[PDB]
């Protein structure tokens, strides 16, 4: 198993993640840690690609308590619509991204949250796989 | 140890095995080899020497530092070499000599800073050169470098800021060249650098200044020009003054995605007269003005991912010549309005998917005057109330996509009536009332129907059913319909069928009876409840050209003996053979049927 | 030691080299090839630096028939005069060089030759070491 | 296993070992560690846990891909981290947290394409940032990047083509910064990006267009401005028009090496009015125009590697305030002429080495009126004839370098007479006639004399010799002189010497006699013919501070026992102990005198 990395630990909320891809680990960071996040937050992402990301899709599963709150799929890179500059980069390339993700200005209540994130190609080949935990407390 | 086999003596995958050399277990006649993510610090005249018949070599991320003299001398049939992501220090002068026709070379992210790094005297047959993600700021190739067969030249994610005449002259031998400058920072181009050179595609994705590109592309000829930006790149708004250079250009297709327009007006597109296709995806459009000049002869227009409230806001009168219109995934909920596209007489293909379109009465007022329409995509929308003859205004329609859009249709109305030319009808997850026997009436030439995700009464298809009106059907999909049984006569008015998909239901062997009157079909019975297939049903199976029986709780005992011997004999007819496993006895649970050899008497 | 690389081997003219630096090999390549060595010849060079080349010096020893023909030392990089663009680059860097050497036009007659080349720093630390063999005959 | 010790429990070298971890043998007190060319794919918080006192860490080319959280958390002492040539994929946000004062960071050639890659949280105390050989085309640092203490910012061999106001704004935190843009292709600078700015050094080595640079640096202040090109970069000839911007700049030192001048006239240097130093090395100059305005207040001028025939061609009238003149390695044979430098009344240093200068009578007519001269370099030239008072025109001379320049001096003349201020005299390989007893007369304050490579008659120094006149001497180098014996009273009138070099000769133990009156000296007797050292000579050696005896054919038998015991007692005084060897017995030759142990009584 890959080690668990600390994204946030700012006296209150703790964000942890772990790679579920057996082949490799990856790096991920945020610019700032808070209970209240602004729209279009900035992330940092480092990885070796195991597949061409001409077409890339994200799967998200957010869990609170035990009730599955939210499943969604979203395309990040597409033949008809490359949303980001790194779209169309190829297998074996080392990627580094520092920029926004498209997120609504939203706030999260207190409690424990479990998150699964999968990035995959057209053939459903794994680019990235993440097992993440969010712990929020008093303020 | 060991490699994955994908074809007899032909294709092998050795990815991620951490090998220092080519396994001596791999056969001499290996043509396609995936050897990425292994460990080859130096490759030489001996490393691949025993696999003389290689045609495709992928050496991605193998940590290669040295490619020595005459490495590929023996490999006369090598067509594709992938060296992406190797920390290459030096390539020998004769390191790529040998292949009679080396067509594709991938040197992406190899630390290349000088174009002189590439060994020149065996690149004559090269069709693709990929040089992305290196330290390249100048595209000037050395002299002696051949470009006559070159069709794809990729410089994605480099640091090219300036393009000169002499830079481009090293490419004069090429015609119909695709150049990719995506992810660069071109801030200057020598005026008329691209003169008389004929390009297939030019990509300047993420380019800082559109003016520089347009001005610099004066007197040039290209089919496709990609000038889109991205969500992560900040751009200045596009003024019409920036788009002037288009008049001095020969362009067929143009992409301007993710850009924002500065005060969109009637003359904004005046230089677009020679253009056939225009892609304005995610261009923050709230609408287009009427009386727009320079778009009179446009054939294809993409207005996907914009901010329209009603279809009339696109001002279709601007585009009388249009044959293809794509408006997919509008950011707001899209309203169709009344006759918004009536002035589009020549239109043949309309895509209105993913728009949250909601109409209680559809679609006569909405698709008014669309008499040339052949392809209509209305899938992934909110519910639509269909009248009888819902598509009266599109008599010439050949393909109708309504997948995942709930349809409110009243018994016993026929919404698709008088579509005498319809061939393809996709109704997956439309929540149809299948008890309406007239639903598919008035489609005399329908040959492809998708009823995936629909419910049937009692989970059964009886003798009198929906499909009786579709006697010309060839392709039928009934997957994920929760079917428990099909009547043996339920497909008797369907004599022409060659593709039947019944996967992801709860059918048993009794379902095969409904196919006895058919020969040479593709039969998909995957993910069902089939365990024993009685020998009386085997001749029916023998009549068919290709059969899928995977993910079935199949019985591997003596009660199912006749089928098991049949299975092994007809292995050429079987799709998903390695996913076809036993459920009983518990002793064989997970074991492929092709491995099973039973004995009785 | 290290394997022997071919610089030239066309009708007559025959140049081989071997690295005498036990730590590493390096790549060397010439543009053309003839008995008439034209002045300001273009070479191709690839190496990992085991030292900073702020100050770099070259030693050349030309030999034939077991006797010295030509000795010289010459500076390639100096603080007061960095001659080349690669000067001042540091330990651990990958260098690639393709360009002129500013050599006087040599006339190498028929015979068997051995060349020893040394690139060294101000500390006299080896950057590169070349053991070269030239076999020249009639044209 | 096994590392090399450079200082006990302090400085260790682990280079080229192929270690995957820090060995258990490295002491806890290690402060300086060179760990380059090992194998550390991922470094974490335990990697260097057992070496908490590190101040210097070299991790060059260890194939590091990952630096995890809190890697140096327990390293308060870390001052220098060298990460050059590692393929870094990701650097954790807290990965450099720990060091109370991290002053020097090296991220040269690490694949960096975005300056956001560098963790900012513990860079407040950074003085040096090295970011060369990456994929960097913009120098814009993030908003939360500390630069207040930053003194050196190195961007060598990157892809910076443009410098904006927004780029330079993120560096406004730094005061007196040294920016290195060497090997960059700066095609443009936003006009006003360097407005009101003050820098220590700006290096634009190899820049395509100087006009662009001068243009962009308008209203900026620099101490040093390095604008030279290189032999492998194509030259655009510098006209008077290119140098216009210098009139609107504050520059103290200018370097234009390897550039060419055309059309070169008395107006080329009109803007140079406030340069203190000007370096014109290898600028293909055949001379400098006279009556020139703009070099009136110049202090230092380098005219090395040019094409002068005559010294008068440099037009010395242009530089009245000049204090330093360097003309080294002239491409043509240089001639001194008559009174060419007579207008350089304030000149302090003159360097004219490596020019093939030939002068049969020197140096009054050549150095006329150089009465303020303090340092003169005439080394590595063709032979010079010197009569008595050869340097009469330079009475204030303190250092005279004539090394490797053969001198023609007639006995009994004293060329160096009346040099009352001369302290250092280098005469190595001057082929002097040492039998001339008056050679060094008139030097009351000489303290450093180098006579390396000179011949003494019969290879022997007599009681009466040339050295008698220089009784104030402290340093003497008589190495490589082919000496066989020194008379015991040859250095009698030299009772102030603290450095005697007598290496690479053929002296025996009897030569040590001449050193008896000396105490606390550095004595080098390496590579001689010293065999048995008489017990009378050991009191002479014991009086000295440090003594070298390497490469000598010493006696290691019973006849030389007294010296062998003295040796093992005085290892704190011995230079090159591990390099000293025996000659006899034949089998025991090659063993260090510290290891050799005999049996006598
Ligand atoms: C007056 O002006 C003088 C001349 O301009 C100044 O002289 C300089 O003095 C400095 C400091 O004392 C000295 O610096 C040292 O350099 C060491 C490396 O040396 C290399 O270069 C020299 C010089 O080469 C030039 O000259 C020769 C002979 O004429 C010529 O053949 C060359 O082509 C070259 O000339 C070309 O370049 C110059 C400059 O660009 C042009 O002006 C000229 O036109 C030509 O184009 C070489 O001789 C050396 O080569 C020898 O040494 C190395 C080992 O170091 C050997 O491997 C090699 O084979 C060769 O060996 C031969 O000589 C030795 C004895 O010397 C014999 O044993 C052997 O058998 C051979 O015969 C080198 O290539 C450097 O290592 C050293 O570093 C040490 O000190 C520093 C701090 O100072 C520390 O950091 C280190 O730890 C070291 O301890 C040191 O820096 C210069 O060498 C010398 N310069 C010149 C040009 O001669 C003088 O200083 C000045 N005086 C005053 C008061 O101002
Ligand atoms: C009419 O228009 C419609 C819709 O525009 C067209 O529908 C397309 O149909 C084709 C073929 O049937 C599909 O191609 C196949 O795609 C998969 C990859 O699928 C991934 O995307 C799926 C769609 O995601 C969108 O829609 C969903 C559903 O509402 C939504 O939640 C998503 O957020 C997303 O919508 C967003 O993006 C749109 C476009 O950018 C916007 O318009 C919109 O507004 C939104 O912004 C998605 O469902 C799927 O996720 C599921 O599936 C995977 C398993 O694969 C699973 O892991 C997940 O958990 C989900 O269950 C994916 O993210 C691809 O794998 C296929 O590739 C195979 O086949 C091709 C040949 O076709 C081969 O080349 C390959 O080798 C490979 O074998 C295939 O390309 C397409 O997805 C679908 N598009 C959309 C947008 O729905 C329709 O074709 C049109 N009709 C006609 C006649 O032209
Ligand atoms: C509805 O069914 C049709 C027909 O099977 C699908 O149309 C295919 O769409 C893709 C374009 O994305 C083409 O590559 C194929 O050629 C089309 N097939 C045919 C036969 O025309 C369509 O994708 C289905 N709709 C949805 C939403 O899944
Ligand atoms: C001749 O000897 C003198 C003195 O030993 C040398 O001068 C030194 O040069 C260095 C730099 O080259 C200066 O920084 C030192 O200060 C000088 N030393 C002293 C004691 O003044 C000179 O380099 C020698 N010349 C040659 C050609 O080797
Ligand atoms: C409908 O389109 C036809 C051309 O196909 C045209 O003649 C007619 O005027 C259009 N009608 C309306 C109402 O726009």
């Amino acid at each position: 198993a890959w080690p668990t990395h600390v994204v946030c630990s700012d006296s209150g909320l703790e964000v942890l993640y772990q790679s579920c891809d057996p082949l490799q680990d990856f790096g991920f960071s945020v610019e700032k840690c808070s209970k209240q996040l602004k729209s279009n937050i900035n992330i940092r992402f480092g990885i070796i690609l195991r597949e061409d990301i001409k077409e890339l899709f994200l799967d998200l599963a957010l869990m609170s308590q035990g009730s599955s709150v939210l499943n969604f799929s979203y395309p990040i890179c597409e033949a008809a619509l490359p949303k980001f500059s790194f779209c169309g980069r190829r297998k074996g390339e080392q990627i580094y991204y520092a920029g926004p993700v498209n997120n609504p200005e939203f706030t999260i209540p207190q409690g424990e949250y479990q998150v699964l994130l999968e990035l995959y190609t057209e053939k459903r080949s794994t680019v990235a796989c993440a097992n993440a935990t969010i712990m929020c407390s008093e303020f | 140890q060991m490699c994955i086999e994908k074809e007899a003596n032909k294709t092998y995958n050795c990815e991620n095995l951490g090998l220092s050399e080519i396994p001596d277990t791999l056969p001499n006649t290996t043509e396609f080899l995936e050897f990425s993510f292994n460990f080859l610090p130096t490759i030489h005249n001996r490393t691949f020497s025993r696999l003389m018949n290689l045609t495709f070599l992928d050496l991605t991320r193998c940590q290669i530092n040295w490619i020595h003299e005459d490495t590929f001398q023996s490999h006369h049939q090598l067509s594709t070499l992938v060296l992406t992501g190797n920390p290459l220090i030096f390539m020998a002068e004769t390191s790529l000599n040998g292949p009679k026709s080396l067509k594709h070379l991938f040197l992406i992210q190899t630390g290349i800073s000088n174009l002189e790094f590439i060994p020149v005297h065996n690149l004559e047959n090269l069709e693709s050169l990929y040089l992305g993600s290196n330290h390249i700021s100048s595209i000037k190739f050395p002299k002696d470098f051949p470009a006559r067969n070159l069709k794809v030249l990729d410089f994605q994610n480099n640091a090219i800021h300036y393009i000169s005449r002499e830079d481009m002259r090293s490419l004069e031998q090429a015609i119909n060249l695709s150049l990719n400058f995506n992810g660069n920072n071109v801030k200057g181009i020598e005026l008329g650098a691209f003169d008389s050179t004929i390009f297939q595609s030019l990509n300047f994705g993420g380019t800082p200044n559109l003016s520089v590109i347009f001005n610099g592309l004066q007197n040039s000829t290209t089919q496709s020009l990609w000038l889109g930006t991205f969500e992560d790149i900040d751009d200045e708004d596009i003024s019409s003054a920036m788009l002037k250079g288009l008049c001095e250009m020969s362009v067929e297709s143009l992409n301007l995605q993710e850009h924002r327009f500065s005060d969109i007006s009637s003359t904004t597109f005046q230089c677009f007269t020679q253009l056939q296709e225009l892609d304005l995806t995610a261009t923050h459009l709230k609408g287009l003005p009427s009386g727009m000049k320079g778009l009179n002869l446009l054939k294809k227009l993409v207005l996907s991912v914009n901010h329209f409230d009603q279809l009339c806001q696109i001002s279709a009168a601007n585009f009388p010549s249009l044959t293809h219109l794509y408006i997919r995934g509008n950011v707001k909920k899209l309203h169709l309005g009344v006759g918004c596209l009536e002035k589009l007489g020549n239109l043949q293909t309309l895509d209105l998917s993913h728009n949250d379109i909601e109409a209680s009465d559809c679609c006569s007022l909405q698709l008014k005057n669309l008499s040339h329409l052949q392809t209509l995509n209305l899938s992934h929308n909110e519910p639509l109330g269909l009248q009888s003859q819902a598509f009266k205004e599109c008599p010439q329609l050949e393909l109708l996509d309504l997948a995942f859009t709930r349809l409110h249709i009243n018994a016993p109305q026929s919404p698709f009536q008088n579509l005498h030319f319809l061939q393809v009808l996709n109704l997956t997850y439309c929540f149809l009332d299948t008890s309406n026997q007239h639903l598919l009436a008035g489609l005399p030439v329908l040959r492809h129907l998708n009823l995936k995700g629909n419910h049937f009464q009692d989970g059964t298809i009886t003798k009198t059913n929906l499909l009786q009106t579709v006697g010309s059907l060839e392709v039928l999909i009934l997957s994920s319909c929760g079917l428990l049984s099909i009547d043996q006569q339920a497909f008797h008015s369907l004599g022409k069928m060659s593709h039947v998909d019944l996967s992801h239901n709860s059918l048993t062997c009794d379902s095969i009876d409904s196919l006895s009157h058919l020969k040479g079909i593709y039969l998909n019975l995957a993910a069902n409840s089939i365990n024993i297939i009685s020998p009386r049903l085997l001749p029916i199976l023998s009549q068919q050209s290709t059969i899928n029986l995977s993910h079935n709780p199949l019985d591997c005992t003596c009660s199912n003996i006749h089928f098991l011997t049949w299975y092994k004999e007809n292995l050429h007819k079987l799709e998903g053979s390695e996913e076809t496993t036993c459920a009983n006895p518990p002793s064989l649970r997970g074991v492929k049927l092709s491995d099973v050899k039973l004995s009785c008497g």
